[PDB]
RNA sequence: UAUAUAUAUAUAUAUAUAUAUAUAUAUAUAUAUAUAUA
RNA sequence: UAUAUAUAUAUAUAUAUAUAUAUAUAUAUAUAUAUAUA
């Protein structure tokens, strides 16, 4: 491969690393690193000359055929509009115009070119519109551009390393070689033939080059023109090709992609061009797979549990396929060719339908087809400029087909009016749902509890927030002198600096605050319109409360909130593969948009209504927090009008409609237009986080409830559907979460309902939601879609477009981050690559490439000198990325489900024991006095020889500056903490509570002499985590990052040789892999696609363990002993203390301390601590005392039994006898079998069962240091 | 929703002006002008007389008491002012901070409409193209 | 001039039957290559 | 040379899919004729 030898020595050394040829090193790790960094990035290109490609694809000319800018924006009511070309009003993308005529030269790289100076000042200055609408042209531009994690060049560089040189073999039975070769991806040769229009002399001038503060230009010579889709198109074949040569598709699927792509590019606003035809590529192959008659195969057999509000289930065997198991529904074929016609692309439609004709029984083959087609859509982040998208958004109103009449209202009661009895329909059914959770909200005491209180309050404060200047604007105006605390450097918008301005001032003061402006913001999104967030400000937040509560009540008492409790989010896997099982037919729904369908008019004002009707169940004289109760005129009788008082919570009520009907007012002040700034009202629900999850997902279930009930049967037609449609109820058929919603139909006996019964229930559907003006968006095609999640026939379906391997959204025009936070990246990219199921063999190689670019950078103080730094790469095996070939082992028998942590360094070195000590001996001379676990064959010397302690200390630095204190600012640290306590601490018995639990424990904890200086979680420490996160909001001073680094190198350089106490103590143990465990399921079945004999490793972990988490005993830990904390504070802290105490056999008063150091009173203290036992702890949650977690990566298995009953930590015929852990094996035992299958799932191949077979150290002495340690921290 | 009685909010707004014949000295005009420098004027094409800063009347009000009108004129207004105008002298204004009535001293009073326009129409000569600027918010006399 | 109904002709779509072509799968025969045995 | 295994090609048979042609039925559009109304 002459490429090969294209590359520099370094890099070729690197890239035989990577194939397997020799053990990775620091040295060749640096060179490579550094050698990236200097030379400039148009040779990745130029490597492209040594590829000789035959593939059949030709670049048309017609790229570069920029549409000229000017028309295609214009400002009016001082405004920058996009003025779409096509009569389309969606056509607010990013156009395709020569960008040339807007660039300057720069001093240091005259090549490439920036923006004139004059044009932004004249935008600046003289509000010029052909500037502003230059300068808004430029900034969008260069921002789609820079919506990558790093620069697209290097990840070609990546691939292209990588794919140099085919890995070796390692000795593994099922280790495939790869099928697919370069010279015949579609991808690089189109890439070739475009790259060929920006050459001059043979330099490959890239057409863009990315940098922190955005991207720049180069400027074309006379003769030629670069229009800005030309970069777009690159990064999105990138992509494609690095996702092609992962997936492992064929050339002719990556032949249609770029395509595909080419086509879009060809057309002006390469955006806009995708977006239309976006959904081709599913609707193509997951929409429609087995419309045939040689249909068969097998599928799993899955089981729903009695209790189905558990959302529990089984898996019970498998299902042979047949013909009469066949989708039913109408493929998708024909509207998607019609579609595809309009762009003359009927040949990709063509190519996919007769490769998918090759595929009528249902197995391996066919899923990974599938995974591969899908994977065939741009991941491109859209981004377009905010003004359009807040402009388009929020410019729906709701449609209502049959309004509410205004004499179905009674009189008024101040501002809201109740519901007239004698009205009926679904508009009764929603009032009388939202009054009855009224009710049971009106009386109870779980609020008044002053705790409770303190949860609430605490909810409101996070590090984000915003509309502070509206805040602050609209006290002033009422006179209110807020306090300042601006020495004390955090931002003014977080929402912690209001809320500590807030604290002293009675409540009731703030009420004509609420009616003031809300700022807001646009997260992009990869293949839809961008999301939006909008901040209320606390003030607001608060008031909002019984809005929230009564949701929460109707979410957690009918339907069990849809899953919406969200605990651990891999609930809903089982229930999407049981929900695409051939005996059950399903169909997806969800609310068109939610946010902006949801109105006062016709909805908020029922709520309202019911909500102050509901209330009127309770103490007219009530405050609630802190709202006192107040006289209101009572009109509801013409003829004996009064007032009378009403509780606080209706006041509360009173004003939320006041604030409803008056519809939210936001405030739009986008960056990246120029000068355009204004404020305007919509009635668009906030929705800007899962705060208004619950509000949406009760409606969405109310609504449902009542067509399944009562307007469908009294509608349909069909007397077999209503039949099947009675007997039906939504807390054993749907479930939702905001607008998504999944319904599913009772198992039609040995048969499927008729098309015709189906199409008329869908249509009577949509009609329905027409009613009140929700368009249902509904579909039948016999798959599961929920929270972004496919499934096919009890398969789950990795949409891996959804995680480009380039993309990374971006909201701002600078990327504001410092070079270590990088590493963090990668460990991030990582891990998709992991849960979706990619060739686990190449996507490892892939990305040691990425982390050796990762681990190096450097810095320059604004004026003065400049700083860097790199990582030695045993680093990031310690952040999780298994090794690929140590010295003396064999390449690839890490798996990537190994531990991070120390568990995975452990795992590694109990692998490696034998040969290190052994090879020690021979090469070393001996230590001078014996060790614990290694003879005197002086291995440590040898690792740190191989750099292994600096990489495990390395990684355990920070990576973000700290940012420094003041005095005079610490009387504001006093100001902000005082009144965060203030806020934090509205009574006095919480107060109490914290400072006799603080005193007495440190009393204890000293005399007692357990330890001193132990920093136990406690309520006066929140506001102090509070400040911390305040003030590392801000922008670090140039001073904290020269720390970073001169502290960095010096913790690199220094020599140290141990390893933490507990990674010191976990090599005593000795753990060996017997055979395999007995099968989960079948190995025919399919569970996750691409998880099959040729990702051989995938392919093995789940098989043996299986997916479905079936924990029938074990319940992972869930039922911790605080059910109810308070924010900033760790649940997971709490009870590793409590636990590690228990273990210490503290006495039961020092329990009592710690648990009313967070506010627990003194008798459900007592009664929290007598709970605490070692008997009814878990194995996770006992394990945890001493960090041993759970790997995220192993979240989608059944670990469970595994851990329970195959990791022997004590098997009578194998154990040394000087193991056995004797009665502490109550608290000893967790920890072994954590280990164990630590171990266990490091290596490849399938799960084995393992067994501790000995500890150097008596199992005693083991014991005994732990406590040591326990008792140290 | 609940609705209020109209006569209130014409209280608010006719009101002050009903107890005009009551009173028994003279008015004083006031206005709160923003300024708008030539360059741009100039940039954008207008014919204008003379260098100093252009300003235009936002909103004039009245008052009695000079003394204390003068001891109240001191406060600077945290509201800019976005102004804009076409070529064909249709002129508008906008306050990026909301402007709030209860924040005008008590003692001030307001016509119910009025209509933003310069002060000096003969300090331009040409109007050219249409024009947008900021700029902050000062109560004046006048004369 | 227009609307409605009926008949006839032509075009397009869908269903069924027959013929031809192409692709894929399975079986059998023949040829060629590679491996193993004699 | 023969046997056995694997791969590829060609031929024949059977099944499935797609395309094209012809026939029949149904729907829609257009033209022409006839009737009725304006």
């Amino acid at each position: 491969e002459e490429l090969f030898n294209a590359l520099p020595q370094p890099l070729q050394q690197l890239s035989l690393a990577l194939a397997g040829e020799i053990p990775l090193t620091d040295h060749i790790f640096e060179q490579a690193a550094s050698t990236w960094h200097v030379q400039p990035r148009s040779l990745t290109y130029k490597l492209l000359d040594h590829i000789p490609f035959s593939t059949p694809v030709v670049v048309p000319p017609s790229i570069y055929h920029s549409l000229d800018w000017s028309k295609c924006f214009a400002v009016n009511q001082d405004r920058v509009e996009r003025v779409p070309t096509i009569d389309d009003p969606d056509d607010v993308y990013v156009p395709n115009s020569d960008i040339g005529p807007l660039l300057t030269s720069l001093h240091t790289i005259p090549d490439y070119g920036f923006l004139h100076p004059a044009i932004e000042n004249d935008a600046t200055t003289l509000r010029a519109e052909r500037a502003r609408c230059a300068s808004t042209f430029y900034k969008i531009a260069s921002s789609q551009a820079r919506q990558v994690k790093l620069d697209p060049i290097r990840m070609l560089g990546f691939l292209l390393l990588v794919q140099a040189r085919p890995r070796v073999p390692s000795g593994l039975v099922t280790d495939q070689p790869t099928r697919r070769d370069p010279t015949q991806s579609p991808a690089l040769h189109a890439i070739w033939q475009v790259m060929q229009y920006y050459k001059v002399a043979g330099v490959y001038y890239a057409p863009a080059l990315v940098v922190p503060s955005g991207a720049i230009w180069w400027i074309p010579p006379p003769g030629k023109r670069n229009v800005v889709s030309v970069q777009y198109l690159l990064t999105d074949l990138i992509n494609l090709a690095i996702l092609a040569h992962m997936t492992d598709m064929s050339p002719t699927l990556e032949l249609t992609g770029v395509l595909m792509y080419l086509r879009a590019a060809s057309s002006h606003s390469h955006a806009y061009t995708l977006l239309q035809m976006k959904s081709v590529f599913p609707a193509l192959s997951l929409r429609s797979m087995y419309r045939n008659k040689g249909f068969g195969g097998k599928a799993p057999a899955i089981e729903w549990t009695e209790p189905r509000s558990k959302y529990k289930f089984r898996w019970t065997g498998v299902t042979q396929l047949h013909d009469g198991l066949r989708p039913r529904s109408p493929s998708m074929d024909v509207p998607t060719l019609e579609v595809l016609t309009k762009y003359e692309l009927v040949d990709i439609g063509h190519i996919i339908i007769r490769e998918r004709n090759a595929h009528p029984r249902h197995n391996h083959d066919s899923v990974r087809f599938v995974r591969d087609v899908m994977a065939l859509t741009s991941g491109m982040y859209l981004v377009r400029q905010p003004t359009m998208s807040v402009l388009r958004e929020y410019s729906q109103v709701p449609d209502i087909k049959d309004p509410i009449p205004p004499s179905a209202w009674t009189g008024p009661i101040g501002n809201v009016r109740y519901l007239l009895p004698s009205v009926q329909g679904p508009a009764r059914h929603l009032y009388d749902t939202w009054r009855a959770a009224a009710r049971q909200i009106a009386q109870d005491p779980q609020w008044h509890d002053p705790l409770n209180q303190a949860i609430m309050r605490a909810q409101y404060v996070t590090a984000r927030g915003g509309s502070s200047a509206s805040l602050k604007f609209a006290l002033k105006v009422t006179g209110i002198v807020l306090p300042e605390y601006d020495d004390s450097k955090v931002k003014k918008s977080s929402k912690i600096y209001q809320a500590a301005q807030i604290a002293r001032i009675a409540f009731m003061l703030l009420i004509a605050a609420i009616h003031a402006e809300v700022t807001m913001g646009i997260r992009n999104q990869v293949q839809r319109r961008a999301r939006s967030i909008m901040p209320l400000n606390v003030i607001q937040q608060a008031i909002s409360a019984p809005h929230t509560l009564v949701a929460n009540y109707i979410n957690k008492h009918m339907n069990l909130s849809t899953t919406s409790g969200s605990v651990v989010t891999d609930k809903v896997i089982p229930l999407i593969l049981y929900a695409s099982t051939p005996p059950n037919t399903v169909v997806n729904v969800d609310i068109k948009a939610c946010d902006a369908s949801i109105t006062y008019n016709y909805f908020l004002s029922v709520i309202c209504g019911a909500m102050h009707e509901g209330f009127e169940v309770g103490n007219a004289d009530a405050a609630f927090m802190g709202v006192p109760s107040t006289i209101v005129s009572d009109r509801r009788s013409s003829v004996a009008p009064y007032s009378r008082p009403i509780s606080g919570l209706q006041t509360m009520v009173q004003h939320l409609a006041d604030l409803y009907a008056a519809g939210f007012r936001y405030s739009v002040s986008d960056a990246f237009s120029s000068g355009n700034k204004f404020s305007f009202p919509t009635s668009t629900f906030p929705s800007g986080s899962t705060a208004t999850s619950t509000e949406h997902t009760a409606n969405n279930s109310t609504m449902m409830e009542y067509f399944l009930n009562v307007h469908a049967p009294s509608h349909v037609k069909s007397a077999s559907l209503k039949r099947i449609l009675t007997d039906m109820t939504i807390q054993r058929n749907y479930v939702c979460q905001g607008d998504d919603g999944i319904l599913l139909l009772p198992h039609e006996a040995a048969s499927k309902i008729s098309a015709d019964d189906m199409n008329e229930l869908l249509t009577c559907l949509r009609d329905y939601g027409q009613l009140f003006g929700w368009n249902y968006d509904i579909d039948w095609s016999d798959t599961a879609e929920y929270l972004k999640l496919y499934a096919l026939m009890g398969c789950r379906i990795p949409n891996t477009s959804r995680h480009p391997p380039v993309g990374k959204e971006y909201a701002a025009p600078q990327t504001d981050e410092i070079w270590p936070s990088l590493i963090d990246i990668v460990i991030g990219h990582h891990l998709n690559g992991v849960t979706d199921v990619l060739n686990w063999r190449e996507w490892l190689r892939f990305s040691w490439a990425f982390a050796c670019y990762s681990s190096r950078g450097g810095y320059t103080n604004p004026k003065g000198q400049s700083f860097s730094a790199q990582y030695p790469w045993w680093t990031f095996v310690y952040l999780g990325i298994p090794p690929i070939l140590l010295p003396g082992q064999t390449p690839f028998i890490h798996s990537c489900y190994m531990p991070p942590g120390d568990q995975g360094m452990f795992s590694i070195l109990n692998g490696w024991r034998d040969w290190l000590i052994s090879h020690a001996s021979t090469t070393l001379p001996p230590l001078r006095h014996n060790h614990p676990v290694w003879g005197l064959s002086d291995v440590p010397s040898l690792l740190s020889q191989f750099g292994v302690y600096a990489g495990y200390h390395a990684a355990q630095h920070y990576r973000r500056p700290k940012p420094a204190p003041e005095t005079a600012s610490s009387d504001s640290i006093n100001q902000i903490t005082s009144d965060l306590t203030e806020y934090l601490f509205y009574d006095s018995a919480l107060k109490a509570r914290v400072m006799k639990g603080r005193y007495n424990w440190e009393r204890l904890s000293s005399s007692l002499s357990l330890n001193v200086g132990s920093r136990v979680p406690s309520l006066f420490d929140v506001p102090g985590k509070w400040v911390a996160a305040g003030r590392d909001a801000e922008k670090p001073p140039p001073s904290s990052v020269e720390d970073m680094f001169t502290s960095l190198n010096r913790c690199i350089r220094r020599p140290t040789h141990s390893f933490s106490r507990l990674l010191e103590l976990y090599l005593r143990v000795h753990v060996t892999l017997g055979e395999s465990i007995p099968l989960a399921i079948d190995p025919d079945v399919p569970q996750v696609a691409g998880a099959d004999p040729a990702n051989d490793d995938h392919w093995f972990k789940y098989t043996c363990l299986g997916d479905i988490p079936s924990a029938t005993r074990n319940y992972f830990g869930e039922s911790l002993f605080v059910g109810r904390v308070v924010s900033g504070l760790d649940v997971e802290a709490v009870d590793a203390t409590l636990l590690r105490l228990k273990i210490l056999g503290a006495p039961p008063e020092a329990f009592i301390a710690v648990l009313n150091g967070i506010g627990m009173s003194d008798s459900e203290a007592h009664q929290i601590a007598g709970r605490i036992s070692l008997a009814n702890a878990q194995l996770v949650q006992i394990a945890r005392v001493v960090h041993l977690s759970i790997p995220s990566s192993w979240m989608t298995l059944n670990t469970g039994p595994y851990i329970h009953h195959h990791a022997y930590d004590f098997k009578p015929g194998i154990t040394q006898p000087s193991a056995k852990s004797r009665d502490k094996s109550i608290w000893m035992s967790p920890i072994l079998k954590l280990l164990c299958t630590s171990y266990a799932m490091t290596v490849a191949g399938p799960v084995r069962t393992s067994i501790v077979t000995e500890i150097d150290g008596s199992a005693a002495a083991l014991s005994g240091n732990l406590r040591v340690w326990m008792r140290d921290v | 929703l609940a609705p209020t009685p109209a006569g209130r909010l014409y209280k608010q707004l006719f009101g002050p002006w009903l107890m005009v014949p009551r009173l028994s000295d003279p008015l004083i005009k006031l206005r709160l002008v923003a300024s708008a420098p030539a360059k741009v004027l100039r940039a954008a094409g207008w014919t204008i007389d003379g260098d100093p800063p252009l300003e235009v009347s936002c909103l004039c009000a009245y008052v009695t008491d000079r003394a204390m009108a003068a001891a109240l004129i001191e406060r600077r207004l945290d509201s800019r002012a976005l102004v804009n105008v076409g070529g064909d002298q249709l002129m508008f204004v906008e306050y990026a901070p909301p402007l709030p009535l209860v924040s005008i001293p008590r003692t001030f009073l307001l016509p119910v409409t009025y209509v933003v326009h310069w002060v000096s129409p003969q300090r331009v000569l040409l109007n050219g193209g249409n024009v947008s600027f900021t700029s902050g918010l000062e109560w004046t006399f006048d004369d």
